[PDB]
C-alpha cells in the first residue's frame, strides 16, 4: 500500500493510497511428507542445531 | 570398473570418462612410494608417461601392444610440460639443458 | 585424408555429412524400456511418435 | 661436501676443516636439498622458486 | 617492543589467538587492511597459525625479518594499502570546489588556446600548409570539413581561404615597415576561424620540429662551441643573445682572445653549419629565430597553464566522479575501473566546456562522466564481447521481463517478449542465448574427492588410438596394394592421390609430368581402378570399410 | 630429447620478447557469434597457431602440405593445432612494474638486494613518497626517500643533477644505476675496518648473496618486469560447454583485466593527462600484475564473479591442487580398473581371480594384437 503523504505535513493529509498486489518470489509448498520438489527431484531440508 | 582407452582431460592430457569414473584409478602418491619401494621403477615410468600422461607416448604403446612389441617410447610427461609454461608465464626462465 | 580419399574412390562409398551420437544404452545394464518420453521445445513439429 | 673435500686435501698435504656435527628435525633436515624440483613439491613452493 | 613481546611468546607457545594479537597491537591502527598486513606478518613468519581459540610442524628461516618489519611498523604505520583508498586519500587532498571560480579557471584555459592560436596565426609553415591543404582539398581527395571543423556552407568557406591567400600574399610578398601590419590583418582575420582537432595537431606537430629543431641545433651551437670548446656561459650568452643568427658572433667570436676562441678554430664550419641551418629554418618561416622561440615559448607557457586549469578543475571533480561511480558498482566491472574511465570522460568534459553557454559545470560534466561509464561497462566488462547495440537489446529484455513478470504473474515465454517488444520473435531467443556470463572453469564442484570443474571437461580434438592404428595399418596395407602395379600405374594412382608425397594432382601436372593430360592417363586410372575393384584382389581393402 | 638437468633464472625482457609469438593487444577474446577467436585478443590465430589442424583462420589453406605457410590474410601458420598450446605473448607494458614474488617473499630479494627497508619500497612503488636516485654530491644520500613538499623543495635546492623518481621507474632506476661490485669491495673494506661481530655478520650475510647474485647469471634490473609473458591459450581454455555456457579458466579474466589497464594506461599518457589520474593507474596495474602472478600477498584476492577468490598462476602451481602435488605425482592411469573383492581360499598365493569381463576390457589391446596375428580377423576394426 504506497502511501505518500504532503510536504507541508509530518502526518498531514494523505495525498495517495495506491492499493496495488505485487508478486515476490515463488516459495515451494512442503508436500504432505515433508518434501519439497526443487527440480524433479525430491528433496529435503535437515533441521539444523546451533 | 575397468578402463583401457577412454577420453582424456583437456587441459592435461590425462585420463577422464565420466560414464562411472570411465577413468583409471588415481595412482597416487603413496603408490609410487611402494614402487619406489620395490626396486621397480620401469612400471613407475610407465605408470606416468606412457600409460597415464605422455601423448605420443601412449599412441605408441598402443600401436605397440596391438602390433605384439612390448616396447615403450616415454618421451616426457605433459603435466611437466604445463608447469614449464606455467612458470614460464611468469618471469622465471626455466629451461632444459641439452647434452 | 591420403589414402581413405584413394579408398573412397576405389568402392565410390559417399562420405556422409552426418556423425553419429545415439543415445545408446551405458555399456553393461540389460533392461526393458519401461517408459519413454518426449518434451518438447514449441518451436519445433513434434514428431510422430511424440 | 665439507667431508670429501677435506677429505682429499688432507690426501693431499694440506689440513681440511674440524667440523662440529648438527642434529635436525625431520621437517627441518628435509627442508634444505640441492635440488629444487624435488624441494618445490613439499615446500612452499613460491620461496623455493 | 610491544609486538616483540608477542613475539616471544608465540615462540614459546607456538600459537596465538584474535583476542592475543588483538590485544598486543599499537594502539591506534585499526585499519582492516593494515590488520591483516600485520597478520599475515605474524603468521607467515612462524608463529603459525594464528589460530583462532586453540588449544605438527612448522617450516620457515626468514622469520628475523618480518619481526623487523613488525617492530617497524609500530611507531610509524605502513600507512595504507589496498589502492582503492590510496587514490581517495590522493583525491581528498583538495579545496572541492570551484565556486564560480570554474569560470577564472576557464579564462585561463581560453588564455592558452587563444594564445596559441594567435602564435599560430604567426606561423608561416602552417599557414602554409593549411593553403596547400586547401588546394589538396579543392582537389577532391578530401572534403572541405575535414581540413576544417567550421569556423565560429564550405562555399563561404572557399572564399574564407582565398581571403587567405590575399591577406598572405599582401603580408608575405612585401618583406616591415607595412609587413607587421600585414601580418596585424592577417591575425583580425586567423584568430577567428577554428580547426579541427587534428588540424591543430598538426599545428603543434610543425611547431614542435619547430622547438626541436631549434633545441638541436642549440646542442650543435652549445656542445660545439660551450661544452667542447670549454665555452663558459659568460661569453657565451654575451655573444648569443643578440644575433643568434649571422656568423658575426662565432668566427668574429673565434678571433676574440678568448679561451673557448682560441680553440673554436677546429669547430668553425660546424658552427657555420649550425647558424646556417639556423637561417635555412628561418627561411622556412622568415622570423628571426628570437622571434620563434619567444612565440612558442609563449605558445609553451599558455599550453602549461591550460593543462594546469586542466588537472585543477578534475582535481576538484573528482569527487563527483567517484559519488556517480558508486552507482554501477555490480556491472561486472571493478570500482576503480569505472572511478578511471569516469575520470577519462571528465577530461574530454573539461576539454569542450564553454561558459558562454551558460550551463552549471556538475549537470553539465554529470552527464559525460555517465556515458563514457556506460561505454567502458558495454565494451569491457563481458569476457565475449558483444557490441553496443546488442547490450541495449539485452537491457530492453531484462526491462521487459522483469516489468513481465509481474503484469503476467507467473513468468514469460518468448512467444510472448516476441510480441511485448517488437522483435521478430527469434532474435530473442539468440540474444537469450549470448546475453550470459562463462562459467569459472575452476568452479569447485564440492560432491567428489575435491574437484574443479575444469578437471571433467573431457576432450574432443584427440583421435581414438584404434583410429592412429586403423590409419597407420592401412597405410601399410595400401603400400602393398600400389605394390601391386607398375611404375606408370603405381606412381600415376600415387600422385593422383594423397599417397606418401605432397599435396595431390589432377590431371594436369600429371599429364605433364607425364607427358599426356588426355584419355590416355584417364584409361591408365579406370583400368587401375579395374583392376583394383576387381575381387579376389581388394578383399582386404574393403574389410578397411568396416560398416 | 635426453637431455640434463634443469637450468633456471630470472626473465630477461629480450628473453620474454624471444619465446613469444607476436603481443597481445587487446582484451577480446572470441566473436560471441561465429566463435572463432578474435584477433589480436587474449586468444588469437595469428599468434597462437591456428584452431583447425592444417586451417588457416579465414580458410584459404587447407591441406597438410601447405604446412609453414602463414596465409596472406590472417597471417596463420598452417600447422598443427596443438601448438596452440606451446606458444607464449609478451605484453609491452607501458610502465614497468615489480614482480610480486620478488617483492614479497620475505626477505625482500629487491630489498636487501638494494639495502633498503621494504617499508620504502612499497612507499616508492605505490606513489605515497619519491626516492631520489643518484642525488648526486649536493645534499643527499642515494637511497634518501622523500616526500611531496621534500621532492618539490628539492627541486629548488638543485634545479639540475637532482634526480628523484616514484614507481617502478625508480626502483629500476635504483637497480640498474647501481653495480654490484663496487658493493663487493666496500662490503670488504666494512668487514675489515668495522668491528662488531653482528656488524660484520650481516657484512658477511650481504656480501655472500650480493657476490651469489653476481656468480648468478641475473642481473638487477629483471626483478622489474617490463615485458609480462601470457599463458598459451589452451593451458587457459574457453571450452565450449553444451548449451552456449563457455566455461573459461580464470586466468583469462586476470589477462583480460591487467590488458584492459595497459591499455588504458597508454591511453591516459598519450592524452597528457594530470598526474593523480596516471598514479592511479598505475597502482591498479601494479595490482592487476600483482593479482595475476599471485593473487595474494598484497591483502585482498581481486575475487571474481563467486565470492571465490579466483585462481591465478602461482595459485596453479602451489597448492596440493596445484601441478606438482595434485598431478604431476598423483595421475590417473590407462589400463587399470578396480571392483568389490572376496575371498576365494581355491587359489594359491601367487594368483589372484579376475573377472572376465574385467579381463576383457584391461587386455583390449593385447587381445587385439594377438586376434590380427592369428588372423582370426582381417583388421583392427
Ligand atoms: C556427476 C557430476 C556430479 C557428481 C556429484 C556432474 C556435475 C556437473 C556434470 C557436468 C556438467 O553438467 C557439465 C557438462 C555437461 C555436458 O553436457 C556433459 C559433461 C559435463 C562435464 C557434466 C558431467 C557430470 O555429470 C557432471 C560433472
Ligand atoms: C556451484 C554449483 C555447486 C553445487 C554445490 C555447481 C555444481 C554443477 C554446476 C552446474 C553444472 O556444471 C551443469 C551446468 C553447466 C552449464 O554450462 C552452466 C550451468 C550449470 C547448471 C552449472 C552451474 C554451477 O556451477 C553448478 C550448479
Ligand atoms: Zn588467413
Amino acid at each position: 500500500r504506497l502511501v505518500i503523504y504532503e510536504r507541508e505535513a509530518p502526518e498531514g493529509t494523505v495525498k495517495d493510497i495506491k492499493e496495488q498486489e505485487v508478486y515476490m518470489g515463488e516459495i515451494p509448498l512442503m508436500t504432505d511428507n515433508g518434501t519439497f520438489v526443487i527440480n524433479g527431484t525430491e528433496r529435503v531440508i535437515v533441521s539444523q542445531l546451533h | 570398473h575397468a578402463r583401457s582407452t577412454g577420453s582424456y582431460s583437456l587441459v592435461t592430457q590425462q585420463p577422464l570418462g565420466g560414464k562411472a569414473q570411465f577413468g583409471g584409478q588415481r595412482f597416487g602418491e603413496m603408490e609410487v612410494w611402494a614402487l619406489e619401494a620395490y626396486g621397480a621403477a620401469y612400471t613407475l615410468q610407465e605408470m606416468l608417461t606412457v600409460k597415464s600422461d605422455d601423448v605420443n607416448g601412449r599412441t605408441k604403446m598402443y600401436k605397440n601392444i596391438v602390433d605384439g612389441n612390448h616396447q615403450m617410447e616415454p618421451g616426457m610427461p605433459e603435466s611437466f610440460n604445463v608447469l614449464l609454461k606455467e612458470i614460464r608465464s611468469l618471469g622465471i626462465n626455466i629451461e632444459l639443458e641439452d647434452e | 585424408t591420403p589414402e581413405e580419399k584413394l579408398l573412397r574412390a576405389i568402392f565410390g562409398e559417399k562420405a556422409s555429412d552426418v556423425k553419429d551420437s545415439s543415445l545408446r544404452v551405458p555399456n553393461g545394464v540389460s533392461g526393458t524400456v519401461i517408459d519413454v518420453q518426449v518434451f518438447t521445445r514449441d518451436g519445433v513439429e513434434k514428431d510422430k511418435r511424440a | 661436501r665439507v667431508k670429501i673435500a677435506n677429505r682429499e686435501l688432507e690426501a693431499n698435504g694440506k689440513v681440511g676443516a674440524t667440523y662440529s656435527r648438527d642434529l635436525l628435525g625431520i621437517t627441518k633436515a628435509s627442508l634444505a636439498t640441492e635440488s629444487f624440483i624435488s624441494a618445490a613439491s613439499f615446500q612452499e613452493t613460491t620461496r623455493v622458486l | 617492543s610491544q609486538l616483540k613481546l608477542l613475539v616471544t611468546r608465540g615462540k614459546e607457545q607456538g600459537y596465538l589467538t584474535y583476542a592475543e594479537v588483538n590485544d598486543h597491537l599499537p594502539e591506534d591502527i585499526v585499519d582492516s587492511d593494515q590488520i591483516e598486513d600485520i597478520i599475515q606478518m605474524i603468521n607467515d613468519m612462524g608463529i603459525q597459525v594464528m589460530e583462532e581459540a586453540p588449544d605438527n610442524t612448522a617450516d620457515e628461516d626468514a622469520a628475523e625479518a618480518a619481526a623487523q618489519v613488525l617492530s617497524s611498523v609500530e611507531s610509524e604505520i605502513g600507512r595504507t594499502t589496498d589502492p582503492v583508498r590510496m587514490y581517495m586519500r590522493e583525491m581528498g587532498t583538495v579545496e572541492l570546489l570551484t565556486r564560480e571560480g570554474e569560470i577564472d579557471i576557464a579564462k585561463r584555459i581560453e588564455d592558452g588556446i587563444n594564445q596559441v592560436q594567435c602564435s599560430v596565426a604567426e606561423y608561416p609553415e602552417a599557414i602554409t600548409y593549411l593553403l596547400e591543404q586547401y588546394d589538396r582539398v579543392e582537389a577532391e581527395e578530401a572534403r572541405l570539413s575535414d581540413l576544417i571543423t567550421g569556423f565560429v556552407d564550405p562555399e563561404l568557406a572557399r572564399e574564407k581561404f582565398a581571403e587567405l591567400r590575399a591577406q598572405y600574399v599582401v603580408t608575405r610578398d612585401t618583406i616591415h615597415a607595412t609587413a607587421q601590419e600585414e601580418i596585424l590583418k592577417l591575425s583580425e582575420v586567423f584568430k577567428q576561424f577554428r580547426l579541427v582537432p587534428k588540424q591543430f595537431d598538426y599545428l603543434v606537430n610543425s611547431m614542435r620540429v619547430m622547438m626541436d629543431r631549434v633545441r638541436t641545433q642549440e646542442r650543435l651551437i652549445m656542445k660545439l662551441c660551450v661544452e667542447q670548446c670549454k665555452m663558459p656561459k659568460k661569453n657565451f650568452i654575451t655573444l648569443f643573445t643578440g644575433n643568434e643568427t649571422s656568423d658575426t658572433w662565432f668566427n668574429a667570436a673565434i678571433a676574440m682572445n678568448k679561451p673557448w676562441s682560441e680553440k673554436l678554430h677546429d669547430v668553425s664550419e660546424e658552427v657555420h653549419r649550425a647558424l646556417q641551418k639556423l637561417q635555412q629554418i628561418e627561411e622556412e618561416t622568415g622570423l628571426t629565430i628570437e622571434q620563434v622561440k619567444d612565440i612558442n615559448r609563449r605558445m609553451s607557457i599558455g599550453e602549461a597553464k591550460a593543462r594546469r586549469a586542466k588537472k585543477e578543475m578534475v582535481e576538484a571533480n573528482l569527487r563527483l566522479v567517484i559519488s556517480i561511480a558508486k552507482k554501477y558498482t555490480n556491472r561486472g566491472l571493478q570500482f576503480l575501473d569505472l572511478i578511471q574511465e569516469g575520470n577519462i570522460g571528465l577530461m574530454k568534459a573539461v576539454d569542450k566546456f564553454e561558459y558562454r553557454r551558460g550551463y552549471k559545470f556538475s549537470t553539465y560534466a554529470t552527464w559525460w562522466i555517465r556515458q563514457a561509464i556506460t561505454r567502458s561497462i558495454a565494451d569491457q566488462a563481458r569476457t565475449i564481447r558483444i557490441p553496443v547495440h546488442m547490450i541495449e537489446t539485452i537491457n530492453k529484455l531484462n526491462r521487459i521481463s522483469r516489468q513481465m513478470l509481474q503484469e503476467m504473474g507467473r513468468e514469460p515465454t518468448p512467444e510472448e517478449l516476441a510480441e511485448r517488444m517488437l522483435m521478430p520473435e527469434d532474435k530473442i531467443r539468440k540474444v537469450l542465448k549470448i546475453a550470459k556470463e562463462p562459467i569459472s572453469m575452476e568452479t569447485p564442484i564440492g560432491d567428489d574427492e575435491d574437484s574443479h570443474l575444469g578437471d571433467f571437461i573431457e576432450d574432443t580434438t584427440l583421435e581414438l588410438p584404434l583410429d592412429s592404428a586403423t590409419t597407420e595399418s592401412l597405410r601399410a596395407a595400401t603400400h602393398d596394394v600400389l605394390a601391386g602395379l607398375t611404375a606408370r600405374e603405381a606412381k600415376v594412382l600415387r600422385m593422383r592421390f594423397g599417397i606418401d608425397m605432397n599435396t595431390d594432382y589432377t590431371l594436369e601436372e600429371v599429364g605433364k609430368q607425364f607427358d599426356v593430360t588426355r584419355e590416355r592417363i584417364r584409361q591408365i586410372e579406370a583400368k587401375a581402378l579395374r583392376k583394383l575393384r576387381h575381387p579376389s584382389r581388394s578383399e582386404v581393402l574393403r574389410s578397411f570399410l568396416d560398416d | 630429447e635426453e637431455f640434463d638437468a634443469i637450468k633456471i633464472a630470472l626473465a630477461s625482457p629480450d628473453m620474454i620478447r624471444s619465446w613469444s609469438f607476436g603481443e597481445v593487444k587487446k582484451p577480446e577474446t572470441i566473436n560471441y557469434r561465429t566463435f572463432k577467436p578474435e584477433r589480436d585478443g587474449l586468444f588469437c590465430a595469428r599468434i597462437f597457431g591456428p584452431v583447425k589442424d592444417y586451417e588457416c583462420l579465414c580458410g584459404k589453406y587447407k591441406r597438410l602440405k601447405h604446412r609453414g605457410v602463414i596465409c596472406e590474410k590472417c597471417g596463420v601458420e598452417v600447422t598443427q593445432t596443438k601448438v596452440r598450446r606451446e606458444r607464449m605473448g609478451h605484453i609491452e607494458l607501458a610502465s614497468p612494474t615489480a614482480h610480486i614474488w620478488f617483492l614479497k617473499s620475505l626477505p625482500s630479494r629487491i630489498g636487501l638486494l638494494l639495502d633498503m627497508p621494504l617499508r620504502d619500497i612499497e612507499r616508492v612503488l605505490y606513489f605515497e613518497s619519491y626516492v631520489v636516485i643518484e642525488g648526486g654530491m649536493t645534499n643527499l644520500e642515494r637511497q634518501q626517500i622523500l616526500t611531496e613538499e621534500q621532492y618539490l623543495d628539492a627541486l629548488e635546492e638543485f634545479g639540475d643533477e637532482f634526480d628523484a623518481k616514484m614507481g617502478a621507474e625508480a626502483i629500476q632506476a635504483l637497480l640498474k644505476s647501481m653495480d654490484l661490485e663496487q658493493e663487493c669491495e666496500q662490503l670488504r673494506e666494512e668487514l675489515n675496518e668495522t668491528n662488531s661481530e653482528t656488524k660484520r655478520k650481516k657484512l658477511t650475510k650481504r656480501i655472500k648473496l650480493l657476490e651469489a647474485f653476481v656468480q648468478s647469471g641475473n642481473k638487477p634490473e629483471w626483478m622489474i618486469l617490463t615485458v609480462l609473458p601470457v599463458l598459451p591459450p589452451d593451458l587457459r581454455p574457453l571450452v565450449p560447454l553444451d548449451g552456449g555456457r563457455f566455461a573459461t579458466s580464470d586466468l583469462n579474466d586476470l589477462y583480460r583485466r591487467v590488458i584492459n589497464r595497459n591499455n588504458r594506461l597508454k591511453r591516459l599518457l598519450d592524452l597528457a593527462a594530470p598526474d593523480i589520474i596516471v598514479r592511479n593507474e598505475k597502482r591498479m596495474l601494479q595490482e592487476a600484475v600483482d593479482a595475476l602472478l599471485d593473487n595474494g600477498r598484497r591483502g585482498r584476492a581481486i575475487t571474481g564473479s563467486n565470492k571465490r577468490p579466483l585462481k591465478s598462476l602461482a595459485d596453479m602451481i602451489k597448492g596440493k591442487q596445484g601441478r606438482f602435488r595434485q598431478n604431476l605425482l598423483g595421475k590417473r592411469v590407462d589400463y587399470s580398473g578396480r571392483s568389490v573383492i572376496t575371498v576365494g581360499p581355491y587359489l594359491r598365493l601367487h594368483q589372484c581371480g579376475l573377472p572376465k569381463k574385467m579381463a576383457l576390457e584391461l587386455f583390449k589391446p593385447f587381445i587385439y594384437g594377438k586376434l590380427e596375428l592369428r588372423g582370426l580377423a582381417t583388421t583392427i576394426k
